[PDB]
């Protein structure tokens, strides 16, 4: 692919997402939509090898279904009141068709299998794009119709993509799989506290992409897909594993790090609506994602695992590409704890 | 979630389409024109919440404008009717209802 | 409603669970997956006909247009895929696993 | 109606004469006779195997210009608006992006069949 | 919610105009400018008052003029007339075009006998002004009274009181 | 009445019907190309006569490209038709016992299904009774596309630029 | 002069249609004849069931398709 | 200018179809923008009477709205007749 | 959405002319030091990942992590500082213009009052 196909499929995807956005009319959110994905596929596809056309051929069908139940959406909301406009919808149908496209366009459980499918596929870099802007933009749509969501639909969605990303994190060894359950859990969690603050689901989606390009930077850095291809970094260039290991333990809700305020600010939302066992179900079921956090931790950077005969002369050679925005990525993703009244700058 | 730029910046990309009441080719008037208008300028500057409350009648004859699903509960009814006096032979319909008259121009 | 919206809504229902059950060729479901937006225009252009929205008259176009692009979507990642594999089986696309 | 009554005629006469024509001649099938031609020979393969195509990517390049002479089709009466000068600014500037996309594919070797 | 009003069968009879459509066409500029004022006060009416039912006297009264220019017509220019919208009626789309001679001796014929000037190219579709006596329609829309709006935001802005309040901070 | 627009609505769904059961991509672009004919037509008798037309041409022309891509990429040594195969058959006869229940009990009875409200009624009942005049109102407001819709063009061209864009670097390989 | 024939048209059709509704649903135990289906008191156009609703099909087949079936 | 003159001659010995084709193109972009007619394609665009003029209710101060369509005030299409 | 929506606010305006009549954050802010901080720790972390002296090495680049750092937060505290003395006043406003919903209520002593007393033994 030239470096100019790819930089305008790149600009291409970025103009899907903004016209979503910013449009104020079904028809050009749902033109929004298309465009990314019509300029997603070869981001996906750039790497060409049968992994990489199988993710993108998954991504394509689960994207154009979620697409024509949308579009369908948007017709019957039409139907009943005759308004191109996105405001609360007017048929009870309409936003529920409405409401599973859009999940099954984040990823949200039980419309799941193809993130962790895909993310696999992919490269590392495709991996983080999609992860991050594809995420950013139905959010958004939900964000500008949550005062129409069913909050039965919304939170049984969320606490099993919750589950469902605990227990397939626990399970995976590739990294990239482990990443993509660890989304599947993060949007549940935005997608439970959607229904009462989009601030907090904003919050939430601030941090789970600091952390998420944070990581996803790190294992470009350490060229490590796989757990025993990432415990030969300590070998090389060990500070990469500790912020790693920082990184995750943050991306795990400890205190104090980055990765506690979401969570605390949910939790607190979620009581003032007197709400208490759906907080403290999606509590506790965070521990499986810290559980395979720190069983990462451990292999990466706690423990020093067997290395190669080869990696003399890795160490006789230096890394030539610099990360951009790495290290603010990192710092913002670790130690932004005591910043947490700048929510109100974001409301 | 919702970057107003066009009302930022003055533009209109998609107003023009968003209702039907707006500005139409030829001032080509909608099929619930009056109806449109009469909700929108009910629901207008008083937010959703208040629209959905106090509005209601406004919204109620557009969505019948809309659908005409009273209007064709009421037709329904009386062809119904209409059908069973016929049934017995308790009806008969005038020679202006079976075609033997001379309309309006 | 008349019973040409119940007919046209079918049409899409029938469609969609068409798609979501695969048999074996991915063609087919590209096929289940046009049907769907064939829907899609007439559902809508049925109702801005009915209701007169003049403005709204180019919207069905723009449907089309998205439609057949999707369509080219398809039919490259299907010659990818037959490419690969020799045929265009949605069983052979099975390298990634949940 | 009118144009029904004709499509129904049309084919109702194309349908009497395939029922004439595989009825009125004397008939006398055997499997020699109703065997596949291939000059004389009996076919090696079979006609449904695949058939590779050539010309892939033309026919998807076909689907997309089909939208675009879909989108210039109602012309005729776009030109009786009075913003005739937007009017004239966006046909031009369809007609320019499809003109892009043809040289595009052009340069790239998109038109060339596969060998 | 309420009874629709309607009027009767024997308020809504008139003198009809028993004329086709080539009749009328023929003598349609003639018609337009003879009878401009009563159709235009009936054409405001329509499209103030948003109601059929309050503009029928105006149609009656369009009626009478449609009968009064007709008869005129009849009384002095019947035969160049008759060829004229005899012409006009053979074209399927009633074409002006194929009846400029037709068209010219009932054109002579009625300048003569009643001093009529057919209208010039964008005469007709000029808007004009109507003087009328009856009231503008003050609620034509039968509209409600709108829901009184949210109050508005009064007084100067001032620091938040100990701050966020968010817990511990203190600012 | 005449139903013409119910009997073409039921043809659509019998289409449908048909090629989701999906025997092989031939029959199923058969199907396809009699159900955008049917919609074409049910377009047609609601008003839309360029909507009709425009939308038959282009599936006509969309289902040419599939037949040349099943006749290389999705064929086997014996296609399957609709009684050839008991799934696809089965898929079938369910699609139609399924849309003949449904028009029974609309036609019998105002059926209200567990998603929307159908009223056994007149297609003609729910016209309008006002009329237009030397012009057509579909025409005008398709035209509008350039006038009106300057942004829709816009991010029309763009997208179908950037699809040819794609489908060049999709089937690149290497 | 034919916008006042189609008012004139449409209100005859109206009441002839009222006068029917009259005679036929006079034994209905809950029914006003002539009840609007609108809240408002402003004047709405008839659809087309409100006119030819109690006619020959003939009368409803030209008034709903003669345009579009005329070629 | 010399390289444009040989480019020019290679192209049109090579690709006269190519540029007849930009040269047709170029000059649909170009005169719209200098023609004189266009604003007069416009103005009989506006001319056309697609639907019914609806008068306007006299207040007693409309000295530029004509009372009827033969009185001079009002606009006049005998540009419109003489082109 | 609980202040997305207010009457009189500009889109996409990062600070309005209204919040001009609030106090500027002091450039001694805890919260401002604690921006500065942030950017000191990135640019040692920029220097331990490039493999630079850790403490040494590219001053410039730190000091410009620290400066961009702060720049940022100041705006950013202005703008916290806005919403927040936003959400009091739409507070206040509400309670003054909804008597019957928040009345003032007749404080009694304890003497008065009647607790239940709970022996812990
Ligand atoms: C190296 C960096 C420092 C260099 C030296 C100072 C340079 C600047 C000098 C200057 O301008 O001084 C004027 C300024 C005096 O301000 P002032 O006008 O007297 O204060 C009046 C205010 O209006 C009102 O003041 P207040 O008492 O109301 O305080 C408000 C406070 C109210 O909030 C609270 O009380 C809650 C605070 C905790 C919230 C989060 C808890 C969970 C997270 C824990 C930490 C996780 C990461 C590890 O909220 C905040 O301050 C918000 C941010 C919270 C953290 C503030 C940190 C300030 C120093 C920044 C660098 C810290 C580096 C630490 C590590 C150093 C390693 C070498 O001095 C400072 O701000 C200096 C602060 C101390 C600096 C030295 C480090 C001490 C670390 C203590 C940690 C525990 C507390
Ligand atoms: C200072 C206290 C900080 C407290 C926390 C604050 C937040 C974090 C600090 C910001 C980041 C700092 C830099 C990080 C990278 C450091 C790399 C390094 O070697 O550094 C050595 C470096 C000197 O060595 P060098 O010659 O440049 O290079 C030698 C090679 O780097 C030699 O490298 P190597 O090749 O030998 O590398 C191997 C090593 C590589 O290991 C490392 O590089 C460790 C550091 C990176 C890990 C992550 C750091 C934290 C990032 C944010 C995460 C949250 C932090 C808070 C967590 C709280 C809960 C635990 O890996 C291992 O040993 C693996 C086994 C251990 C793994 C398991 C433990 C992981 C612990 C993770 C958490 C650590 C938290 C504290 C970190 C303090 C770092 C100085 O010293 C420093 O960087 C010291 C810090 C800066 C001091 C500035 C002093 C200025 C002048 C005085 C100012 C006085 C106050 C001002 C007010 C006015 C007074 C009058
Ligand atoms: C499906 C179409 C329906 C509508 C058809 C509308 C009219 C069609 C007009 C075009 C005709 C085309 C052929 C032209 C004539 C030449 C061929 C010819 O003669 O074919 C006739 C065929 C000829 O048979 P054949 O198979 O030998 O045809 C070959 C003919 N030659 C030798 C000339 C080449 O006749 C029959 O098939 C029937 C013969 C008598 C046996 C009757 C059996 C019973 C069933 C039918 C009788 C009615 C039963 C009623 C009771 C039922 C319940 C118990
Ligand atoms: C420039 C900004 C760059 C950064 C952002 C990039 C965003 C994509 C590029 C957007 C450029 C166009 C934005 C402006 C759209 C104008 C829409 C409209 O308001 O302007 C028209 C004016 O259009 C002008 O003629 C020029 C239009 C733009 C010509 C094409 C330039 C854009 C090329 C885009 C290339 C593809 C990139 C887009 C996808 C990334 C209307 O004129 P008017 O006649 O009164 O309308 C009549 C309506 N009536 C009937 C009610 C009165
Ligand atoms: C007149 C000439 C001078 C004009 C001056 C310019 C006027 C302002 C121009 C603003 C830039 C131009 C537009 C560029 C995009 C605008 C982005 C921003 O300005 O908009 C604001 C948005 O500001 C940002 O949201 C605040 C950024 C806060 C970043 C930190 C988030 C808090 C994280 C908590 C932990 C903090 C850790 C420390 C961080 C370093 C509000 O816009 P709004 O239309 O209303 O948003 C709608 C969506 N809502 C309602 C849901 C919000
Ligand atoms: C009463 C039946 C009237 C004729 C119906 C003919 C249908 C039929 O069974 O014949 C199929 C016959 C072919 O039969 P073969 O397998 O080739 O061998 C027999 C040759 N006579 O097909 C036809 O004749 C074409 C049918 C006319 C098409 C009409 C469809 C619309
Ligand atoms: C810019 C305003 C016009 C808007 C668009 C114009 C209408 C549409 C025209 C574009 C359609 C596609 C054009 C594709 C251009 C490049 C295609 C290409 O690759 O051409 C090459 C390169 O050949 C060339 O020479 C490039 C064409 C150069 C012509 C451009 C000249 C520009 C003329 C400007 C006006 C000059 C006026 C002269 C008037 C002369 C009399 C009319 C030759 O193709 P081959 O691969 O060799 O053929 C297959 C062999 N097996
Ligand atoms: C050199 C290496 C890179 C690190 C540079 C660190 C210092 C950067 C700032 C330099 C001074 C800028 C300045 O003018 O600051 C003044 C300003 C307060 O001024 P003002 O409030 O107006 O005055 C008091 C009025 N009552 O001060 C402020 O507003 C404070 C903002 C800065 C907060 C800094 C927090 C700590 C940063 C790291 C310090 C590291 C020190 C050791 C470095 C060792 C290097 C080998």
């Amino acid at each position: 692919m030239n470096p100019i196909i790819y930089t305008t499929l790149i600009m291409t995807v970025m103009s899907g997402t903004m016209l979503v956005m910013i449009s104020s009319h079904w028809l050009l959110i749902w033109i929004g939509f298309e465009m990314n994905l019509l300029a997603m596929i070869p981001v996906l596809m750039k790497n060409f090898n049968p992994r990489a056309t199988e993710a993108a051929t998954k991504y394509f069908l689960t994207q154009a279904t979620a697409s024509m139940m949308l579009m369908m959406a948007i017709i019957i909301n039409l139907l009943y009141s005759g308004q191109w406009t996105i405001t609360k919808m007017f048929n009870p149908v309409a936003m529920t068709m409405m409401t599973m496209a859009l999940a099954m366009k984040l990823g949200l459980s039980p419309f799941h299998f193809w993130v962790p499918e895909v993310t696999q596929g992919i490269s590392l870099q495709a991996g983080l794009l999609l992860l991050t802007w594809q995420k950013l933009a139905p959010l958004s749509v939900l964000c500008q119709i949550s005062q129409s969501i069913n909050p039965n639909l919304m939170l049984t969605m969320a606490m099993l993509s919750i589950l469902i990303g605990g227990w397939g994190g626990l399970n995976q060894t590739q990294l990239r799989k482990i990443m993509a359950y660890s989304s599947i859990a993060h949007m549940g969690w935005m997608t439970a506290v959607l229904p009462y603050n989009t601030t907090m689901t904003i919050l939430n989606l601030l941090i789970y992409i600091t952390m998420t390009l944070a990581m996803f930077m790190l294992l470009i850095h350490s060229s490590a897909t796989t757990t025993l291809s990432l415990s030969h970094t300590w070998n090389k260039m060990p500070v990469i594993t500790s912020l790693m290991m920082v990184t995750l333990l943050s991306m795990g809700g400890l205190p104090p790090l980055s990765g506690f305020m979401p969570k605390w600010m949910i939790i607190q939302e979620m009581t003032k609506n007197e709400s208490i066992i759906m907080p403290t179900l999606m509590a506790m079921t965070a521990l499986l994602n810290l559980y395979f956090y720190m069983r990462l931790a451990y292999s990466s950077s706690l423990t020093m695992f067997p290395s190669t005969n080869n990696m003399k002369m890795k160490w006789q050679f230096e890394h030539t590409k610099q990360m951009k925005l790495l290290p603010t990525m990192i710092v913002l993703s670790t130690l932004v704890l005591p910043m947490t009244p700048a929510l109100s700058s974001l409301n | 979630p919702f970057f107003d730029v066009q009302k930022r910046l003055g533009l209109d990309l998609d107003r023009w389409m968003t209702i039907q009441s707006a500005e139409q080719p030829h001032k080509i008037p909608g099929r619930c024109h009056a109806f449109e208008k009469e909700w929108i300028e009910c629901a207008h500057g008083i937010g959703g919440i208040r629209a959905e409350k106090e509005c209601k009648i406004e919204f109620d004859d557009f969505v019948e404008c809309l659908l005409r699903q009273k209007t064709m509960k009421r037709l329904s009814a009386i062809k119904r009717q209409r059908d069973k006096l016929i049934k017995e032979g308790k009806y008969t319909p005038p020679p202006h209802h079976l075609g033997k008259e001379d309309p309006r121009p | 409603m008349p019973l040409v919206y119940m007919n046209i809504i079918m049409a899409f229902a029938i469609a969609l669970a068409g798609l979501l059950m695969y048999r074996s060729h991915l063609m087919s479901s590209l096929l289940c997956l046009e049907g769907m937006m064939l829907s899609l225009f007439i559902m809508s252009t049925l109702i801005i006909l009915n209701t007169h929205f003049t403005l709204a008259n180019m919207m069905p176009i723009i449907l089309l247009v998205f439609a057949a692009c999707e369509a080219a979507l398809g039919l490259s990642l299907l010659v990818m895929v037959s490419n690969t594999y020799g045929t265009d089986y949605v069983q052979n696309l099975n390298l990634l696993q949940c | 109606m009118n144009i029904m009554l004709t499509l129904l005629t049309n084919v109702t006469l194309a349908s009497l004469l395939v029922l004439i024509a595989f009825w009125l001649p004397q008939l006398n099938a055997y499997s020699e006779k109703t065997s596949p031609y291939e000059c004389g020979f009996d076919p090696m393969g079979s006609a449904r195997l695949p058939f590779s195509m050539k010309f892939f990517l033309v026919a998807i390049t076909f689907l997309l210009f089909d939208l675009e002479i879909a989108l210039l089709l109602p012309l005729p009466w776009a030109s009786q608006t009075n913003n005739l000068k937007t009017m004239l600014t966006m046909a031009l500037f369809l007609l320019i992006l499809l003109a892009a996309s043809l040289a595009y594919e052009w340069t790239q070797k998109g038109l060339e069949w596969a060998e | 919610p309420g009874i629709v009003e309607l009027p009767t069968l024997e308020d809504l009879k008139v003198q009809e105009v028993k004329v086709s459509s080539s009749v009328l066409k023929a003598a349609a500029h003639h018609y337009g400018a003879q009878c401009d004022k009563p159709n235009k006060e009936f054409m405001l009416c329509r499209w103030e008052e948003k109601d059929p039912r309050r503009c029928l006297e105006e149609g009656k009264l369009v009626n009478q003029c449609a009968l009064d220019f007709f008869r005129q017509i009849k009384r002095h220019c019947a035969e160049p007339f008759t060829e004229y919208w005899t012409c006009i009626d053979y074209s399927g789309l009633q074409l002006f075009r194929h009846c400029r001679k037709q068209q010219a001796k009932f054109d002579e014929c009625v300048l003569d006998k009643l001093g009529w000037v057919r209208p010039d190219l964008g005469e007709l579709s000029k808007v004009t002004k109507v003087k009328t006596d009856r009231p503008l329609p003050e609620n034509p829309y039968h509209s409600r009274a709108r829901p009184e709006p949210n109050p508005e935001a009064e007084g100067d802005l001032k620091p938040a009181k100990h701050g966020s309040r968010l817990f511990f901070w203190t600012m | 009445t005449m139903y013409i627009a119910f009997i073409l609505s039921t043809i659509f769904v019998i289409g449908f019907v048909g090629f989701s059961s999906k025997p092989s991509p031939i029959y199923g672009g058969l199907g396809l190309i009699v159900s955008g004919g049917v919609g074409c037509g049910i377009v047609l008798n609601f008003g839309g006569s360029f909507l009709g037309l425009m939308v038959f041409l282009i599936y006509l022309g969309g289902m040419l490209v599939v037949f040349g891509y099943t006749t290389a990429m999705a064929t086997e040594m014996y296609p399957e038709v609709w009684v050839s195969n008991k799934t696809v058959f089965g898929a079938f006869v369910s699609g139609l016992m399924m849309e003949f229940c449904m028009v029974y009990y609309a036609l019998k009875e105002e059926e209200v299904e567990i998603i929307f409200k159908f009223n056994g009624l007149g297609d003609w009942v729910i016209y309008d009774t006002g009329d237009s005049g030397f012009f057509s109102e579909e025409a005008m407001g398709i035209a509008a596309l350039y006038s009106y819709g300057t942004w829709l063009v816009i991010v029309t061209g763009w997208s179908l630029l950037i699809g040819v864009v794609v489908i060049m670097e999709i089937t690149r390989g290497n | 002069l034919f916008q006042a024939e189609k008012d004139r048209r449409v209100l005859q059709m109206l009441r002839e249609n009222l006068e029917e509704e009259a005679i036929i649903m006079k034994d209905v135990p809950d029914w006003k004849v002539g009840e609007s289906v609108f809240h408002t008191t402003r004047w709405v156009t008839p659809m087309m069931g409100e006119l030819y609703g109690l006619r020959t099909n003939e009368e409803i087949l030209s008034a709903t398709y003669g345009f579009i079936w005329y070629t | 200018a010399g390289r444009i003159a040989s480019f020019l001659k290679n192209a049109w010995a090579k690709e006269p179809v190519l540029v007849a084709s930009f040269a047709i193109g170029g000059l649909a972009i170009i005169l719209p923008s200098l023609s004189p007619y266009t604003n007069y394609a416009i103005r009989i665009n506006r001319a056309t009477p697609y639907n019914y003029p609806v008068p306007l209710r006299d207040d007693g101060n409309m000295p530029d709205v004509p009372s009827h369509p033969q009185d001079p005030q009002g606009p006049s299409l005998e540009w419109l007749k003489n082109l | 959405t609980m202040m997305s929506g207010r009457p009189g606010r500009v889109p996409l305006q990062f600070l309005p002319n209204e919040a001009r009549s609030l106090p500027p954050p002091k450039l001694t802010d805890p919260r401002l030091v604690y921006m500065g901080f942030l950017g000191y720790c990135s640019g040692l972390i920029d220097n331990a990942i490039r493999r630079r002296p850790v403490v040494s090495a590219g001053l410039h680049r730190q000091l410009l992590y620290v400066t961009s750092f702060v720049f940022f937060g100041y705006y950013l505290l202005k703008r916290q500082d806005y919403m927040y003395a936003l959400r009091d006043h739409d507070m206040f406003a509400y309670v003054k213009s909804h008597p019957e919903d928040f009345p003032e209520k007749d404080k009694k002593t304890y003497g008065e009052i009647l607790e239940e007393f709970h022996p812990v033994r």
